[PDB]
C-alpha cells in the first residue's frame, strides 16, 4: 500500500474524470497493472539488454520489449507517442523540468528510480528510456481509467469498481490476454 | 507531509545524476509513422456498455 501512484493518478484522476473517487483496489489493479506492465517492459528491455551487454536502456531496447509486450496496436500507438514524446521532450533540453518537459506529469524520477534500483545495472537511463515508461504509462493507464471512468459514471457509479475493470480488462481480448493481472474481486466471469 | 511537492521536480536529476548518457537529443525522433493513424493518450472512445453482453459482442466480433 505505501504510497503508489496515488498522488499522481490522483491527478489522472481528476483529469481524466471530474467524477471518478476510484476504488481503492481499481486503484490497486491498476497500479498493479501501471507496475506490472512497468515491468513487463523493463523488464524484457533489462532483459534483452542484460543479454546484449546493452546496458544502455534506450528507447529501442524499451521500444522492442514494448511491440513484444503490447499485442501491437497498443504498441503502435505506445511508440508513436513515446516518440513524439522525446522530441518534444528534448525539443527545448533538460533545462527547464523533467517533471513538465515530458509532457507526462507521470513519477519520472521516481520511476527512473524504479530503473536504478531494480535493474541497479549500470542503467544510466538516457531520457532515451524514463520518459518512454512514463508515457506508455500515462497512455495505457489514462486508456484503462478512461473506459472504465466515463463508463463507470455513465453505468451507474462514479467510484469505479473492480467490475467495470472486469469488462474494460477481460472485455478488451487483447488487453485481457495482456493484463490478467488480479481482477480477483469483479473478475466474475467465471466461477459464479 | 508536501511543502513543495507539485511535480516534486526535484527528483528527475537527484536519481539520474548518473549522467544519463546525454543522447537526449538522439533519444530516437524518427520511429514516427503511425502517429498520423492511431491516437490517444488524451481522450479516448469505447465506453463498453458492461452488462457483459458486450464482454461477448467483443468477445466473438469485435
Amino acid at each position: 500500500r505505501k504510497e503508489t501512484y496515488s498522488s499522481y493518478i490522483y491527478k489522472v484522476l481528476k483529469q481524466t474524470h471530474p467524477d471518478t473517487g476510484i476504488s481503492q483496489k481499481s486503484m490497486s489493479i491498476l497500479n498493479s497493472f501501471v507496475n506490472d506492465i512497468f515491468e513487463r517492459i523493463a523488464t524484457e528491455a533489462s532483459k534483452l539488454a542484460a543479454y546484449n551487454k546493452k546496458s544502455t536502456i534506450s528507447a529501442r531496447e524499451i521500444q522492442t520489449a514494448v511491440r513484444l509486450i503490447l499485442p501491437g496496436e497498443l504498441a503502435k500507438h505506445a511508440v508513436s507517442e513515446g516518440t513524439r514524446a522525446v522530441t518534444k521532450y528534448s525539443s527545448s533540453t533538460q533545462a527547464q523540468s523533467s517533471s513538465a518537459r515530458a509532457g507526462l506529469q507521470f513519477p519520472v524520477g521516481r520511476i527512473k528510480r524504479y530503473l536504478k534500483r531494480h535493474a541497479t545495472g549500470r542503467t544510466r537511463v538516457g531520457s532515451k528510456a524514463a520518459i518512454y515508461l512514463t508515457a506508455v504509462l500515462e497512455y495505457l493507464t489514462a486508456e484503462v481509467l478512461e473506459l472504465a471512468g466515463n463508463a463507470a459514471k455513465d453505468l451507474k457509479v462514479k467510484r469505479i469498481t473492480p467490475r467495470h475493470l472486469q469488462l474494460a480488462i477481460r472485455g478488451d481480448d487483447e488487453l485481457d490476454s495482456l493484463i490478467r493481472a488480479t481482477i480477483a474481486s469483479g473478475g466474475v466471469l467465471p466461477h459464479i | 507531509t508536501v511543502e513543495d511537492s507539485e511535480s516534486d521536480m526535484d527528483d528527475a536529476k537527484l536519481d539520474a545524476l548518473m549522467g544519463n548518457e546525454g543522447e537526449e537529443e538522439e533519444d530516437d525522433l524518427a520511429e514516427i509513422d503511425t502517429s498520423n493513424i492511431i491516437t490517444s493518450g488524451r481522450r479516448t472512445r469505447g465506453k463498453v456498455i458492461d452488462y457483459k453482453k458486450t464482454a461477448e459482442e467483443l468477445d466473438k466480433k469485435e
